[PDB]
């Protein structure tokens, strides 16, 4: 990864399906 | 959009298959060639 240690720590804490159905799309 | 396009021609026709076909994250694009360079957007 091209991130920094602080960026890596940030991206590992945001972590908390819904692929597609009934015309629901995510761009 | 959001369609693996080995199976587009299932539904004025050159843009359904043939020529050159490209796979992007949003979907896939038909009618354009994928170069190996980089330019301004
Ligand atoms: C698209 O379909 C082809 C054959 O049907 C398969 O080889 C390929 O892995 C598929 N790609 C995706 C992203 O599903």
């Amino acid at each position: 990864s091209k991130r920094s240690p602080i960026e890596d720590l940030l991206f590992n804490k945001v972590t908390l399906c819904a692929q597609k159905f009934n015309g629901l799309t995510v761009l | 959009q959001d369609v693996n396009c080995t199976e587009v021609p299932v539904a004025w026709r050159v843009y359904s298959t043939g020529s050159n076909v490209f796979q992007t994250r949003a979907g896939c694009l038909i009618g354009a060639e994928h170069v190996n360079n980089s330019y301004e957007c």
